[PDB]
This record gives structure tokens, C-alpha cells and sequence, in this order.
RNA sequence: UUCAAAUGAGAACUUUGAAGACUGAAGUGGGGAAAGGUUCCACGUCAACAGCAGUUGGACGUGGGUUAGUCGAUCCUAAGAGAUGGGGAAGCUCCGUUUCAAAGGCCUGAUUUUAUGCAGGCCACCAUCGAAAGGGAAUCCGGUUAAGAUUCCGGAACCUGGAUAUGGAUUCUUCACGGUAACGUAACUGAAUGUGGAGACGUCGGCGCGAGCCCUGGGAGGAGUUAUCUUUUCUUCUUAACAGCUUAUCACCCCGGAAUUGGUUUAUCCGGAGAUGGGGUCUUAUGGCUGGAAGAGGCCAGCACCUUUGCUGGCUCCGGUGCGCUUGUGACGGCCCGUGAAAAUCCACAGGAAGGAAUAGUUUUCAUGCCAGGUCGUACUGAUAACCGCAGCAGGUCUCCAAGGUGAACAGCCUCUAGUUGAUAGAAUAAUGUAGAUAAGGGAAGUCGGCAAAAUAGAUCCGUAACUUCGGGAUAAGGAUUGGCUCUAAGGGUCGGGUACGAUCAACUUAGAACUGGUACGGACAAGGGGAAUCUGACUGUCUAAUUAAAACAUAGCAUUGCGAUGGUCAGAAAGUGAUGUUGACGCAAU
RNA sequence: AUGGUGAACUAUGCCUGAAUAGGGUGAAGCCAGAGGAAACUCUGGUGGAGGCUCGUAGCGGUUCUGACGUGCAAAUCGAUC
């Protein structure tokens, strides 16, 4: 039900006590007028609400994946 | 023969007064300590219309002399009274429209309205759309004062009976033609179930002393005694006199 | 352009009731729908609503009068009438 | 053409039954049920519909924060302002005239 | 088709027409078209300098 | 209604395919309330039943089926019903419902025998039942079944109660700051008591906006027609509750000080009690963008194979228009001797009892976190066969959703979606019928009587008498006109113009003018006969369900009667009983 | 005669709900204009009143003294109203 875009922000969540899993979804999406581009939403559920932080730039996206805890039991695609 | 009309309103099954709608009663305060010995205040907060009556009520609100709090009174409005006016109650308020004093505190001719017929019943006579009385004198020496109501009926009660200043508002009300049925019955759904009224002359006998009859028509004087009995008394009860009053009347 | 030699706002009613008796509420009906100088705020903005209570637009106080004019002949009297009373009783 | 049921069993045009058509993402007209429209807080004094304050049908009041329930200054959520600018004058006023009359009526105590 | 037809003027002859010239269009919607028309060019032309509004103010009760 | 196949001993009647029609969204569609009670669904199956039949069935046999913290009940009060101290009554029982009654329970303090005795203060509100349409805490979308689904599955929320820590906020100026102000916010102690708000409220009119529906351009797909013509006809292109930000008519604030009065609605209201102007504050209906969420659903293509049935790719995009239609909502306006419920429940404010920090306190109305949410209903019918009429009866029985054309139109007539095609059948077409039509010349001569029937009818224009309460009478009467096609003219929006015009996009109305035909044209449908008088009731309204709708009753209007409460009229066996009466002569009662 | 049972039909009041295509007419209020020495009189608009009107659904039940009259039906069916 959130949205979220403080990607500091984010990272905390993911290492709060109530968050077991997590998802990370890929679109193809269409730049501006022309060419495409890679969206990756980054979701989060938490107890009583899913946080889902959309990374447009694919860069961001990638070095952001690694940072994702060890633990949390993350849904891919 | 069949229980006529006026003997079954009695039983008030089909004959009790609407009644969902209306404000709550009319009254007087409750005399009490301040009113009768000095005079309180209050407000008017609202002056409404209360269903099926012809003249608006007056909310007005006063201190509690005995506990933090309001208590709120329903008045009859007298006419020119205003929400915003101050209201003075007791023996030792001021002659002005909209106040309640005691009929031995006003000199003779005031004009009052919804005047008690003993102290303290919180109010009886003149409350309709226009009505007042009249104070026509004192007697101190067994404190009784002496008024004249709407009917023309002159009457005595104690000086200590309360009433209030002026006349009741919405006066006039029965100048105007109803003009069509519609307006009577809608006039009525607000009362009670009296409307329309079926000529005891249209009726059969089993129904009305009036009724049956191969032309329409009451066979016997419409003028009852009192002494009558139910189902008996339908007419001109007790008449002392009938027919057109040609001449001035007004009491002498 | 004159709409109606002299039925006016009586017009509603066409030929029914009889005369008279539209006569008679024309009037009223004149003095009731009509708006009213306000002595509180002074603009006349007093229009009435159910009979006998009368309200000013802006400034919004409320008076019980006549049941189709703010103040009726006899309420004026009787305000002349406690006025002088009242004079004697202090003077 | 889509046309559309009730959902709860009450199926008569009742205001606690108000209708609204709406479109799914299954790409179908279904009806919701829809709660009766809040009504704006009103002024205690003077009746206007008080501002700054939420409004929401009344148990909604006590899921909302104390902040949706008020605005700042001497009787917030309560009456509205120029009825507050009204109610301190007055009271300055007739506190101050009440001054006044001590000491006049005072004075006649001294020369009459 | 027909709508073409109508559009362009067509099938709308006396022997067409079934509901009143009321029915067809009011009277009322006519005017609020015109008198609001009217209402917004004296706004505009006021606004714009091109008349004062002394002279506007007259038009306006004169629309 | 028809052809054929299938099945079966058996086929006018079952099943499937095909064709022909129908209902025509005011439904023969999709759901419900009352009532039924298993009729729902499946398998088996024809003795009775379904006024022919039967292989079929709402029949017969055997089974399966109705899942809820959020949908209802349950809670609240309405008219009203009805216990209790009492009062009547031989008594069954009747009256009263806060009434002539010693009518009761909460917050915590007091306890550290110990568990709950008393120490404060309040509160005196006096049962209870009564709404499956009134009030009311909270759930949605996709998927799934032979038969259930806002109830199951998936996912995503939210309410109430209970627990509670962590983070934030607050505090050395203890109980936040900011803004001139309207007011702002993530928070930002608050008992007794008092007050205010919400719950919470008529009706109709036009005007404004929303939603869904309707119409429609481009593009990307699939389908149909193609002797000929049509860049064509038909169809898919969707987005829930909930959450963030944003969004408003109204209202309000600050600056200002107005005659040459201005501003202004379709509707004439507003201003020295401060207009117009400029700047700002607010409600979040509603909408927008994003999260929910493309992973769903929709539409296609390309491979796979008795199989569970897969698998793999695509595309699911951008717009337009309005006196449209339905519904919603707003700011207004009309009306009233009519002014259009209640209570539970929720919040706020006034108040300041009290409690509370610097060596560390106060704070769960800010965020996040934990546990829990019982009981009963839930199938289906809702009617020319699931209900009431002895019945599968042409009767009766409360409601929501509602497409295209014609047209004023929710009319009639035709159509799409859905649903039907049920209702004994065959052969003939005598009399007499019932229902539907026509008739030369005459035209009410028929008949108690123009009964029946015929005539009239839309719209535009023209024209319109007596009489009248001046409102009417009036579509009075009486007339012309109306198709098709092709043109002409008038009626609008939006932009930039130093402090006269230009440019483009989108609408059916109205009037004029040509041409044209077997002089037809409201071409079916739809749709007033008119006039002159007498009698009679003023009018609209009302009744004899099932032989009387009328002149009968009612009504407004007029007039008469009774009554100031220790009362009038009326109820009751009685009464500390009752109607009028939440009443008071501008009233109630009776003619 | 005595003691009991009925307001599921219907009559009337009360409480709480719900329902009614599309037309014609054009009442108060309002705006602009004209005439007149004056008093005052006129015109064109706007607006949208009514137990108003044409007419569906609704509600009713006038005539055919129509159907039916061992009925579909112990009150129905059709047209007309
Ligand atoms: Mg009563
Ligand atoms: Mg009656
Ligand atoms: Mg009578
Ligand atoms: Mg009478
Ligand atoms: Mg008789
Ligand atoms: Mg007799
Ligand atoms: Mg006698
Ligand atoms: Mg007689
Ligand atoms: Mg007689
Ligand atoms: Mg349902
Ligand atoms: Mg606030
Ligand atoms: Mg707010
Ligand atoms: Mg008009
Ligand atoms: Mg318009
Ligand atoms: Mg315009
Ligand atoms: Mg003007
Ligand atoms: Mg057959
Ligand atoms: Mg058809
Ligand atoms: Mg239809
Ligand atoms: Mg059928
Ligand atoms: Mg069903
Ligand atoms: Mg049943
Ligand atoms: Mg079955
Ligand atoms: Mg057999
Ligand atoms: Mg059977
Ligand atoms: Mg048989
Ligand atoms: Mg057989
Ligand atoms: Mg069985
Ligand atoms: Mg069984
Ligand atoms: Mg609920
Ligand atoms: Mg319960
Ligand atoms: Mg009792
Ligand atoms: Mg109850
Ligand atoms: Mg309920
Ligand atoms: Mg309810
Ligand atoms: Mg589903
Ligand atoms: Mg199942
Ligand atoms: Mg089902
Ligand atoms: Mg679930
Ligand atoms: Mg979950
Ligand atoms: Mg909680
Ligand atoms: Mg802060
Ligand atoms: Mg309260
Ligand atoms: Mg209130
Ligand atoms: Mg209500
Ligand atoms: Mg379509
Ligand atoms: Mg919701
Ligand atoms: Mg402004
Ligand atoms: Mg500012
Ligand atoms: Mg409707
Ligand atoms: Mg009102
Ligand atoms: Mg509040
Ligand atoms: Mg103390
Ligand atoms: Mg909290
Ligand atoms: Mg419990
Ligand atoms: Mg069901
Ligand atoms: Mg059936
Ligand atoms: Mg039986
Ligand atoms: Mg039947
Ligand atoms: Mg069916
Ligand atoms: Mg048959
Ligand atoms: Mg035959
Ligand atoms: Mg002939
Ligand atoms: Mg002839
Ligand atoms: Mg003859
Ligand atoms: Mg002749
Ligand atoms: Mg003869
Ligand atoms: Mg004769
Ligand atoms: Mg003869
Ligand atoms: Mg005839
Ligand atoms: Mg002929
Ligand atoms: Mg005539
Ligand atoms: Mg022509
Ligand atoms: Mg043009
Ligand atoms: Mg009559
Ligand atoms: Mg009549
Ligand atoms: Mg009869
Ligand atoms: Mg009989
Ligand atoms: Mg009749
Ligand atoms: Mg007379
Ligand atoms: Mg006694
Ligand atoms: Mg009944
Ligand atoms: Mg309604
Ligand atoms: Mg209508
Ligand atoms: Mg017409
Ligand atoms: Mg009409
Ligand atoms: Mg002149
Ligand atoms: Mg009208
Ligand atoms: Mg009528
Ligand atoms: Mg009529
Ligand atoms: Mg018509
Ligand atoms: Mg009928
Ligand atoms: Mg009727
Ligand atoms: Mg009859
Ligand atoms: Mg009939
Ligand atoms: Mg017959
Ligand atoms: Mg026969
Ligand atoms: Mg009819
Ligand atoms: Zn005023």
C-alpha cells in the first residue's frame, strides 16, 4: 500500500524484525517519446503493508540487489 | 343501533393527537426562589415553529441557581420578541414585552400572555396564535387581581399568578381562506383525526340521531339538553339561544 | 409588459375558489412572501417562514410577529401601550 | 448494456443502499456499495461549517489524529474565530464596565 | 449515413418534425447560450482595456 | 414453426446441429424482499402425475450441496408493546410506566494480615420488547464448483478489543513550534463537571460538476462480405478496496477605502456591519499521477498430443465530442394556518483535580511491531409451473440494473446482449359464431336513445365568437402547409496583441432558395370530432370489492351551539383510570 | 344465550420506507425599452407558479348492457374509457 523513494530509507526496512520476504519485479517500460527501458520495482512486505520502491535507472537497480540482505528471502521476477 | 361518531372519539384509538413532531410542551419556569422574590435572566437562543400550532415557540435558556450548568425552557413567543433578547422572570422584573411577572407586580391595562390560573401551573390562559389578557384591576387585601381573557370572560386569581408581557405571536393566521380541501387536510394531518366531517344528515339511523329520512333532514330540534346522554347529545347542546346573532355583540 | 390586469401573484389559482376569496389571499400573500426593513442591522432583509417568525438574511436575528406581516396593529399598539405603563412606574 | 445486482440482500433504493457503478480490471461493471456522504462540523455559535476540521461520519472521529480534530487557537475545533473575536472583546469590554459601575454606584453611596 | 444526411441539413422538414420547436430545443436554453455569450465578451473586453467599465456596466444590464 | 442426425422397444414432443421467428431492456434478461422449503445439483429412471405424448420434468429412487472479525441478524431507538412499589376487581385479571416507592453503579483510593472490607466525590439516567427498507465500526479485485462464494483459494486492506515494547516527538523556559491572520503539522499529559458538533432528516424547479453508459478519430489485433462496390462491417484495447501527493463551489483572512455607484446569476442579489481589485487560509465531494499492478484479466499468433493437458512468444497504445441517457452531488431558488423522527454511538471544546525532568523524567490521539474476533442465516424459486387463489389456474402479490434507430419521448414499431421458441396434434374450410376488415347510391329514414361503428388527430404558420369571477372560455371554430434531393444565410469555443484584425478545432437548430415524382409526403407506428342550448353538482377529490360512480358523500366558504380546567365533549365494572391534551377560545368539542 | 377466536382481506389513524415517460400552459419576482405637461400608461424579454392541463407507467373501473357465463376466473378477458 506504500510507495517509497528514499532508498536509504528502503535499505533499514528490509532489516527490520517483522520482514520476511521480499520481491523484485522487472517491466519493460518506454522512455520519455522514444526508446525503452528496464524499471525494477523493489518490494518489500512488511507486517501489515507492502513497500515497493521503483528504480528506473537499471544501474541503480543492479549495485542495489547486492545490497540486499543475506537473509531476507527475496522473490525474483 | 351503531355507537355514533362523537361517542367513539373517546376512547382516543384512532383519535389521539399527532404528535411525533412537536418541540415539547409550552411552559412557564418553575416558581421558584428567584422568581419570587427577585427576577432572573435568561436568553432566548431560537424561536420556532412547532408543528401543529399556530404560533412559534421561544427557546430560552437560564442559569442553574443550584448547579453549574444551563436549563432551557420552552415559552410561547410574544411577539417582537428576538433570539439574542434577554429574558427577566420574577416579581421584581421590569414592565417589558417578553418577560414574566406576577399580575399583582403590573399596573392595570397591561398586556399579558400565557397568564397562570394558579401560581405556579406555569402558564394556561391566552397561549393561541394571537390571544392575550387584560389586566382590569387589583384588589391588595387578599392579593387577587382581575383579568379579562379572549373570550370576554372576566375572572379573579391571585396576584401572585404569573404571566408574560405582550401578546402571543403569529397573530392573524385566520384571516386567510384555507381556499381548497388540501390545505384543511394538511392543516388537520398535524392535529388529530378530525377532518372531513360527514353530515349526521347523510347518515343512516343505526348511525345518528340525525340519520335516514327519505329526504335529508333532522326531524326533531337540533337543540340537546344537557342533561342528555351520550349518543344523544348531537346538535346545538344546551342553546340558549340559536339562530343568526343580527346586532352588536362584545361583552357589556 | 404588464402580465395580468389584477390577478397577480394570485394568478396560480386560474378560475377556481371564486373571486373573493383570491382577493382576500392575494393580499395576505403580498404581505407574507414580502422582504422587510430590519431594525437590528437596518438593510431589509427580513423574509418570513412558517407564520409569525421572521428572519433577517445577513445578520440573521430572528422575531416572532404576524402570521403574514412582521409586526401586526395590534402587537404595535400594545408595545405603545407597555411603553407608557412602564413610564409611570419609574417616574 | 453491462447492467448490474445489489450486493448485500436489502433491495430497495434506501439511503443506507446507495449505488455506485464501477469497472473492474476484469474488464466488468460491478456495482459498490456506497456510505452515506459526511456532513462539515458545524460552529456552536454562529453555525458555519467549521474549517480546518476534517470531516467524516462520526465513529470515524476516534481513527484520526487529534490534529484533524482541532485548529490552533482558544476553543479550535469548537466555534469559529470572528465568533471568538466577538466572545474576548465582550468579555474584555463588560469586565471593564463592571469596574464602571462599582465605582459610580459606589460614589452615590458617598453623596445622595 | 443518415447522420451524415442529417448534418448536413437534411430529413428536417416541416413533415420531420413530430415534438413542438419547444421539445426539439427550449426556448431557455436558447437564451442562457446567448446571455452567457454576451456576459463573457464584456468580461474579456473589459479586461482587456478596450471598453471602461462605467460603459460595460451599462452593457451588461442592457444584455 | 421446419429439416436432419443421435438415442431409445418406442420419438409431432428428449438431446445436438441447421433454419424460421419471439421477448425487444417499462424483458420471456440479470438479481432480490415476503412466502415456500430442498424445489438447487448429479446419477438412475417411467407405475402414478405433467386433462395428447414422453425416452423429458419443479415427478419417482438414491446421493451430493449452503464455509464470513468486515453481508445481514445481533446493538439503538419509532408508533406502540409491557414487568415492577402501588391502586381497582368476587376473580380470570384491569389501570399506571416514573407513576404518591427507602428503587441504583462507576471511578479509583484505601491493602502490602489479604483479599477486597471502607475512606472521598460524584451520577440520579428507574425495567424490558418493538425495524433482515429507519440509525449503524470495518473488504476488495482476480481465480475456483455438478451444485457455494463480498463467506473458499490467491493477493492486497481495514475495524474493534486486548496486550505492549523499539524508534520518533517533548522537557534545564517542563506539558511543541510556526503564520500579521484565516490557519499549519507526524507527534505535542489533562480527572470531576459543563458545553458544542456529528448521528439527523420535506418537496419541486432550473443552472453547475462527477461517475458509468451512449456516440466517435487514429493505431495494433481477430472475425465477416467481396460478380461488382465499400482505406469497409462487426469485435478486443481493462484497472478494485485501500495508501501517498495533488485536486473545490462555498466559506474565511490580509492589504485596501468605493457616486460617474460597482461586482454579478439562466434565475437580482451583494457592498462603509468594508464592495470591486490584488494577495492568501479552508472542507477533500470529486478528479488527476503514482503505489496496489500487470505478475491480474482481455485479445492474438506460433509449436506440441488419447493423455493431467501443457509450453513459447507477442499486443493490451493515443485521442475527440455533448441542452445526450441514467444516477450522483453542489451552490441557489419556489412553496406551506404542511416547515418536513428518535435513540444508541463518535469526536471536540471550556475547565484545571492532579501527575511529571537533568543526571534524567513525561508522553501511545505520530510510525512500526504482537495476540484475538463467538452464535444463527447463507442452496434455489421469486412467478402465464417453486408464493396466495382446492391446480403447473389468462387472476393477485414490495423493489434495483436498463443498449442502437425512428421520434418530444422510459410511446408505439424494428434491432444487439441475454433468454425463449413453452401452450395436444392431423385433415378440411358447411351453417351459425367469436375476433379483424371492406362496401355502390342515400345518409340516422334504423333505435328508448347514433348503441356500435365511422370521422378527427402530430407539427409549423395563419385565424379565432357568446359569455367571464379578467385567471378563462381555447387546440374555440375555421384554414394553408409537411416527402426526396441539391444549395444559401444567421447562430459559438480556444489561444498569444506596447503599458483593428489574425489562427484553428468542434456542434444539430431555424429560416430562405433551386431541382424532383402518377400531387405524394405526421406515407406504417403514433394521434382531440366540433358547435348551440336546457337540467344538475361550483371546482380537484370520495363510495356501494362482486348488478347503482350519480345530481349521492366530501370540500373550501357561510352560520349556529357548548366550554376559562373544580371545565366542555367523550371513554370505563371500578380506580391514585382514560381520549381531546406536547392542548387553552386565532382553542377544543357539537350541528 | 354464554364463553371464546379474528384487522394475512378490507376500513381509518399513527411510525418507518419506497415510487411517478414525454408534452401544453406561462402566475409572482426581475431586466431593458417606448409614450406622456403631468398623473400615469404601454412594449419586448427573463423567470417557472398551479389540489392547472395532453398523455404513459401507476391507481380507477364508463360503455359495449362486447367475450366468457358447467369460465382462465365463486368477478376474469378485450376494446373503449
Ligand atoms: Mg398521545
Ligand atoms: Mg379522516
Ligand atoms: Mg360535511
Ligand atoms: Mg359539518
Ligand atoms: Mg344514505
Ligand atoms: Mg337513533
Ligand atoms: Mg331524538
Ligand atoms: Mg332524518
Ligand atoms: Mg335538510
Ligand atoms: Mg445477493
Ligand atoms: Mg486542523
Ligand atoms: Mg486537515
Ligand atoms: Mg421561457
Ligand atoms: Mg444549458
Ligand atoms: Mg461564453
Ligand atoms: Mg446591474
Ligand atoms: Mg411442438
Ligand atoms: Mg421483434
Ligand atoms: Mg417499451
Ligand atoms: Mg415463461
Ligand atoms: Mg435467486
Ligand atoms: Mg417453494
Ligand atoms: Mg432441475
Ligand atoms: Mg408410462
Ligand atoms: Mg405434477
Ligand atoms: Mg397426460
Ligand atoms: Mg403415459
Ligand atoms: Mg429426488
Ligand atoms: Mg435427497
Ligand atoms: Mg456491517
Ligand atoms: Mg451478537
Ligand atoms: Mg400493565
Ligand atoms: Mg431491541
Ligand atoms: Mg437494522
Ligand atoms: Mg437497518
Ligand atoms: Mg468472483
Ligand atoms: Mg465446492
Ligand atoms: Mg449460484
Ligand atoms: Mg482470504
Ligand atoms: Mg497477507
Ligand atoms: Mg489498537
Ligand atoms: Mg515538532
Ligand atoms: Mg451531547
Ligand atoms: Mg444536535
Ligand atoms: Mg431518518
Ligand atoms: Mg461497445
Ligand atoms: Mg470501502
Ligand atoms: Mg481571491
Ligand atoms: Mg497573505
Ligand atoms: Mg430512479
Ligand atoms: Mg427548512
Ligand atoms: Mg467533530
Ligand atoms: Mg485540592
Ligand atoms: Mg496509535
Ligand atoms: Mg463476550
Ligand atoms: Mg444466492
Ligand atoms: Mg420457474
Ligand atoms: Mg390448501
Ligand atoms: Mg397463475
Ligand atoms: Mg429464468
Ligand atoms: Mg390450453
Ligand atoms: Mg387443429
Ligand atoms: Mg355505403
Ligand atoms: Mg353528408
Ligand atoms: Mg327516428
Ligand atoms: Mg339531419
Ligand atoms: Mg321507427
Ligand atoms: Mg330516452
Ligand atoms: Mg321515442
Ligand atoms: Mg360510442
Ligand atoms: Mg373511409
Ligand atoms: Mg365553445
Ligand atoms: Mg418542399
Ligand atoms: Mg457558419
Ligand atoms: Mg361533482
Ligand atoms: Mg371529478
Ligand atoms: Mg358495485
Ligand atoms: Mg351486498
Ligand atoms: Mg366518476
Ligand atoms: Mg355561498
Ligand atoms: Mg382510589
Ligand atoms: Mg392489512
Ligand atoms: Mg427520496
Ligand atoms: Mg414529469
Ligand atoms: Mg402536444
Ligand atoms: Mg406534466
Ligand atoms: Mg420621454
Ligand atoms: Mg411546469
Ligand atoms: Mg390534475
Ligand atoms: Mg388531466
Ligand atoms: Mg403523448
Ligand atoms: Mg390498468
Ligand atoms: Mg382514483
Ligand atoms: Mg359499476
Ligand atoms: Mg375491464
Ligand atoms: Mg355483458
Ligand atoms: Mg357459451
Ligand atoms: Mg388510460
Ligand atoms: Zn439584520
Amino acid at each position: 500500500a506504500r510507495e517509497i523513494t528514499d532508498i536509504k530509507q528502503f535499505l533499514e526496512l528490509t532489516r527490520r524484525a517483522d520482514v520476511k520476504t521480499a520481491t523484485v519485479k522487472i517491466n519493460k517500460k518506454l522512455n520519455k517519446a522514444g526508446k525503452p527501458f528496464r524499471q525494477t520495482k523493489f518490494k518489500v512486505r512488511g507486517s501489515s503493508s507492502l513497500y515497493t520502491l521503483v528504480i528506473n535507472d537499471a544501474g541503480k537497480a543492479k549495485k542495489l540487489i547486492q545490497s540486499l540482505p543475506p537473509t531476507l528471502k527475496v522473490n525474483r521476477l | 343501533g351503531r355507537v355514533i361518531r362523537n361517542q367513539r372519539k373517546g376512547a382516543g384509538s384512532i383519535f389521539t393527537s399527532h404528535t411525533r413532531l412537536r418541540q415539547g410542551a409550552a411552559k412557564l419556569r418553575t416558581l421558584d426562589y428567584a422568581e419570587r422574590h427577585g427576577y432572573i435572566r435568561g436568553i432566548v437562543k431560537q424561536i420556532v415553529h412547532d408543528s401543529g400550532r399556530g404560533a412559534p415557540l421561544a427557546k430560552v435558556v437560564f442559569r442553574d441557581p443550584y448547579k453549574y450548568r444551563l436549563r432551557e425552557e420552552i415559552f410561547i413567543a410574544n411577539e417582537g420578541v428576538h433570539t439574542g433578547q434577554f429574558i427577566y422572570a420574577g416579581k421584581k422584573a421590569s414592565l417589558n414585552v417578553g418577560n414574566v411577572l406576577p399580575l399583582g407586580s403590573v399596573p392595570e391595562g397591561t398586556i399579558v400572555s400565557n397568564v397562570e390560573e394558579k401560581p405556579g401551573d406555569r402558564g394556561a390562559l391566552a397561549r393561541a396564535s394571537g390571544n392575550y389578557v387584560i389586566i382590569i384591576g387589583h384588589n391588595p387585601d387578599e392579593n387577587k387581581t382581575r383579568v379579562r381573557l379572549p373570550s370576554g370572560a372576566k375572572k379573579v386569581i391571585s396576584s401572585d399568578a404569573r404571566g408574560v408581557i405582550g401578546v402571543i405571536a403569529g397573530g392573524g393566521r385566520v384571516d386567510k381562506p384555507l381556499l381548497k380541501a388540501g390545505r384543511a387536510f394538511h392543516k388537520y394531518r398535524l392535529k388529530r383525526n378530525s377532518w372531513p366531517k360527514t353530515r349526521g344528515v347523510a347518515m343512516n339511523p343505526v348511525d345518528h340521531p340525525h340519520g335516514g329520512g327519505n329526504h335529508q333532514h333532522i326531524g326533531k330540534a337540533s337543540t340537546i339538553s344537557r342533561g342528555a346522554v351520550s349518543g344523544q347529545k348531537a346538535g346545538l347542546i344546551a342553546a340558549r339561544r340559536t339562530g343568526l346573532l343580527r346586532g352588536s355583540q362584545k361583552t357589556q | 409588459a404588464k402580465r395580468t390586469k389584477k390577478v397577480g401573484i394570485t394568478g396560480k389559482y386560474g378560475v377556481r375558489y371564486g373571486s373573493s376569496l383570491r382577493r382576500q389571499v392575494k393580499k395576505l400573500e403580498i404581505q407574507q412572501h414580502a422582504r422587510y426593513d430590519c431594525s437590528f442591522c437596518g438593510k431589509k432583509t427580513v423574509k418570513r417562514g412558517a407564520a409569525g417568525i421572521w428572519t433577517c438574511s445577513c445578520c440573521k436575528k430572528t422575531v416572532a410577529g404576524g402570521a403574514y406581516t412582521v409586526s401586526t396593529a395590534a402587537a404595535a399598539t400594545v408595545r405603545s401601550t407597555i411603553r407608557r405603563l412602564r413610564e409611570m412606574v419609574e417616574a | 448494456a453491462q447492467r448490474v445486482t445489489f450486493r448485500r440482500r436489502n433491495p430497495y433504493n434506501t439511503r443506507s443502499n446507495k449505488i455506485k457503478v464501477v469497472k473492474t480490471p476484469g474488464g466488468i461493471l460491478r456495482a459498490q456499495h456506497v456510505k452515506k456522504l459526511a456532513t462539515r462540523p458545524k460552529c456552536g455559535d454562529c453555525g458555519s461549517a467549521l474549517q480546518g476540521i476534517s470531516t467524516l461520519r462520526p465513529r470515524q472521529y476516534a481513527t484520526v489524529s487529534k490534529t484533524h480534530k482541532t485548529v490552533s487557537r482558544a476553543y479550535g475545533g469548537s466555534r469559529c474565530a470572528n465568533c471568538v473575536k466577538e466572545r474576548i472583546i465582550r468579555a474584555f469590554l463588560i469586565e471593564e464596565q463592571k469596574i464602571v459601575k462599582k465605582v459610580v454606584k459606589e460614589q452615590t453611596e458617598a453623596a445622595k | 449515413a443518415h447522420a451524415q444526411s442529417k448534418r448536413e441539413g437534411r430529413h428536417s422538414g416541416y413533415g420531420k418534425r413530430k415534438g413542438t420547436r419547444e421539445a426539439r430545443l427550449p426556448s431557455q436554453v436558447v437564451w442562457i447560450r446567448r446571455l452567457r455569450v454576451l456576459r463573457r465578451l464584456l468580461a474579456k473586453y473589459r479586461d482587456a482595456g478596450k471598453i471602461d467599465k462605467h460603459l460595460y456596466h451599462v452593457l451588461y444590464k442592457e444584455s
